[PDB]
Formats: C-alpha cells, sequence, structure tokens
C-alpha cells in the first residue's frame, strides 16, 4: 500500500520541520489540511518504521521503551501541580529517541535520519548468474533512485539463498558504486545422494529436482525477505525456481510473491505448482485464495493448449461436492473457516476463464447457476450470505 | 398360486439423494420465484428495461 502511495504521488513524510514538502498538493503543517489518503498512508507508514525500530533494537527493548513512557505519564498523571508535571504525559520525538538510547544503549539516528525525516522508499532491481568454476553466486542488485517517489538506499542488505545443503543467510553492502555481489555457494552433495533439503525452519523436505539446473545447486533466491527496509524488490529467477519457492517455502509472503510472478510464466509446471498449493491443506489459506486468480489468470493464457476440463472445476467437485453426484454442491457446513473461504473463493476466480472466442465457457456458467440452485443452508450455524453474494460476483 | 393366498405390497420408495436433491432445490426455486412475482405484481415495480 505505501510503495504504491509513494511511487503515485511524491511521498509521506513523517516528521516534518517547520514548505517541508512541496511536491504535493496540500500542506502538512496541520492534520485538518491533510488529504484523508495521506492521513491513512501517514498512519501506515509510522507503524511500519516502528516495526524497522523493532528490527534494530529487539521487542523486549522496545516494549521497555513503551513501559518507560507510560509509567513517566502515570506518575505525572497523579500530581496536582498544573503541568510542572502533567507535560511528561506529553511526548515528543527527542524525548522517544532519548528513551531508546536510555534503554538499549544504541541510537537509531541513522534509521530516523533516512526513513522519517527524508519521504522516500526504494526500489530493487535484482539478477543473478552462478559462477559454476568458482562457485559463486554473482547478484546485480540496481536501484531506480530517480523516480519521483524513490531515494537511494546506502545501508546493509539481507538475502536469503536457498541451495540443496540448505537455507542460508547472506548481508550484502549495497553503498551508491556497488552493481555485483558475489556470495559464496555450497556443495551439491544432496543430488548425488537421495536426501532431504533443509529448509528455512529446522524441518527437511523431498523435493523432486528434475527441473533444476544440474550445474547450480541454488533452488531460490529472496532478497530483503524479512522486509527490513521500506521496498520493492523486482527479482529475475528462473520459473522453476519460482515454483520451487512456491511449493516448499515456509514464509507467506515468499509464496504470495511467487505466486504474483508465476503469472509471467504460463508453462505446465507452473500450472501443477499453483494446483499442488490448492489441493494443500497446511498452506495458508489467503495463499490459496491467491493462487485460484493467478490458476484463472495462467489457464487463460493458455488456451489452444489446455486439456482437460476447465480449472479449478474439477478441483471443486473434489474438495467441495458430494462424491456419487459431481454435479450437486455439498449442503453448507460452514464451520472449518478456510475451506468455506477457498470455497467462497474459487468459483469468483473460475468465472475469469475465457473461450477461444473470448467467452466465458458454457461449462463455468452452468456450474456457478448449479452452485446457486442446489445450494442448501439449513444445518449449518452460520449464515450464508457472504457466500451467496460471493456467488453473485 | 392365487387362489387361496395373499401378502401386500407396497408403493416404490425413491430413497435417491440425487433425485431428492433435485426435488428439493427445484421445489424451493419454484416457490421463491412465485412469491417474488406475486409480490413484484402486487406492489410498487421497478424495470431493468423499459416498461419491463
Amino acid at each position: 500500500k505505501i510503495v504504491a502511495y509513494e511511487l503515485k504521488t511524491g511521498g509521506v513524510l513523517l516528521h516534518p520541520i517547520f514548505n517541508p514538502a512541496s511536491h504535493l498538493h496540500f500542506s502538512i503543517k496541520h492534520p485538518h489540511t491533510l488529504s484523508w489518503e495521506y492521513y491513512s498512508m501517514f498512519q501506515c507508514k509510522a507503524h511500519l518504521v516502528m516495526r524497522l525500530i523493532e528490527n534494530r533494537i529487539s521487542m523486549e527493548f522496545m516494549l521497555q521503551v513503551f513501559n518507560k513512557l507510560l509509567s513517566l505519564a502515570s506518575t505525572a498523571s497523579s500530581q496536582k501541580f498544573q503541568s510542572h508535571m502533567w507535560s511528561q504525559m506529553l511526548v515528543s520525538t527527542s524525548g522517544f529517541l532519548k528513551s531508546i538510547s536510555n534503554v538499549s544503549g544504541k541510537d537509531i539516528q541513522p534509521l530516523i535520519k533516512q526513513w522519517v525525516d527524508q519521504s522516500g522508499v526504494v526500489k530493487f532491481y535484482g539478477s543473478f548468474a552462478f559462477n559454476r568454476k568458482r562457485n559463486v553466486l554473482e547478484l546485480e542488485i540496481k536501484q531506480d533512485y530517480t523516480s519521483p517517489g524513490t531515494q537511494k538506499y546506502v545501508g546493509p542488505l539481507k538475502v536469503t539463498v536457498q541451495e540443496l545443503d540448505g537455507s542460508f543467510n547472506h548481508t550484502l553492502q549495497i553503498e551508491e558504486n556497488s552493481l555485483k555481489h558475489d556470495i559464496p555457494c555450497h556443495s551439491k552433495s544432496r543430488r548425488n545422494k537421495k536426501k532431504k533439503i533443509p529448509l528455512m525452519n529446522g524441518e527437511e523436505v523431498d523435493m523432486d529436482l528434475s527441473a533444476m539446473d544440474a550445474d547450480s545447486p541454488l533452488l531460490w533466491i529472496r532478497i530483503d525477505p524479512d522486509m527490513s527496509v521500506l521496498r520493492k524488490v523486482e527479482f529475475e529467477q528462473a520459473d522453476f525456481m519460482w515454483q520451487y519457492q512456491l511449493r516448499y517455502e515456509r514464509d507467506v509472503v515468499a509464496q504470495q510473491e511467487s505466486i504474483l510472478a508465476l503469472e509471467k510464466f504460463p508453462t505446465p509446471a507452473s500450472r501443477l505448482a499453483l494446483t499442488d498449493i490448492l489441493e494443500q491443506e497446511q498452506c495458508f489459506y489467503r495463499v490459496r485464495m491467491s493462487a485460484c486468480f493467478c490458476l484463472a489468470k495462467i489457464a487463460n493464457s493458455m488456451v489452444s493448449t489446455w486439456t482437460g476440463p476447465p480449472a479449478m472445476k474439477s478441483l471443486f467437485t473434489r474438495m467441495f461436492c458430494c462424491k456419487s453426484c459431481p454435479n450437486i454442491v455439498k449442503t453448507n457446513n460452514f464451520m472449518s473457516f478456510q475451506s468455506y473461504f477457498l470455497q467462497k473463493t474459487m468459483p469468483v476466480a473460475m468465472a475469469l476463464l475465457r473461450d477461444v472466442h473470448n467467452l466465458c465457457p458454457k461449462e463455468v456458467l452452468t456450474f456457478i447457476l448449479d452452485l446457486i440452485k442446489y445450494n442448501d443452508n439449513r444445518k449449518n450455524k452460520f449464515s450464508d450470505n457472504y457466500y451467496r453474494a460471493e456467488m453473485i460476483d | 398360486p392365487h387362489t387361496y393366498i395373499k401378502t401386500p405390497t407396497y408403493r416404490e420408495p425413491v430413497s435417491d439423494y440425487q433425485v431428492l436433491r433435485e426435488k428439493a432445490a427445484s421445489q424451493r426455486r419454484d416457490v421463491e420465484r412465485a412469491l417474488t412475482r406475486f409480490m413484484a405484481k402486487t406492489g410498487e415495480t421497478q424495470s431493468l428495461f423499459k416498461d419491463d
């Protein structure tokens, strides 16, 4: 939301100094002259910058800062002196930074100078190349700092590389003149023997390594995984790396960004990846709800190649319909709250299917109308208004 | 085998889940269509098309 708004119009400036922001058509000196979208993005950017301050100075020290502010205010709140002490209930920026420096011993003045006083987000364009001879991974990260909303980042940058030997984090120092970052790569001895490949968490899984390159061990790369800067990343992986990142990652933001990047690769391996995500309980439900729409877009792009039925129809009849009647939907029992959301989002994405003539097929429209006719809600303890409203959608 | 002995018969029962779902669905759709047409005809009405 904030990178869309700041690249759209100028930027949000937390803590201005009194104009400080002349790129935008109102004055930021008073709350009653702000646009309402600017007020909303102001609150949004403020809580993300506080998450960044928690990233630099750990969460227990952050809660100690907040407790110190509240405790000064509550010793202030019981005095009777007319504001000799009632102004300890008012916080400022300098007092907040001083309380942070009191509890932690680190000051955050570079982070405050970059993300508060400066009003911009950063844009990262990354591309990699694997050097087989020296066994290194040559990243190439360049910033677009000449757009109207952008600024230049010179700090450190975390990158997480999943190779066959596991998941390794690397810190890159991205100075102004930097372009190529050579990080080292590990072995490929988990392709010699079939062993399980260890993940970002402690677990390990069986991966189908037939799509991987023979010479490179690395399975996927993520630039800034923890969202530790206010950034927009445009990484150029290979399509099998996006499919591996969709399947076997233990991070929902990486699964979402792989869904978002698989729309450019309409190959049938990506259709298999999104269909395996859709069938998979123990995936987070908002990833499967995105995989519905991604599968609809991919299915629209590979018409005159699609083999069987329309997308997600057989999957809908496998998950939510009767075993004896495929075209009759099961009676509504909405007590699971994840297959309820997936059930009410799957025909909405299924209706975006189009034939070679650019008209929605009469197999999906008939399916949606049979979902509407055979709807029986006399048996669940929950209402049907959102599911029926999504059927109209 | 019929002169002196008699046993009763019953009507054919339709215990099929498919046709029971179809019967309940079509009866619900027909009664709600009849109700909404009756209530739109005996009151103030709107129309998506001109004089419809």
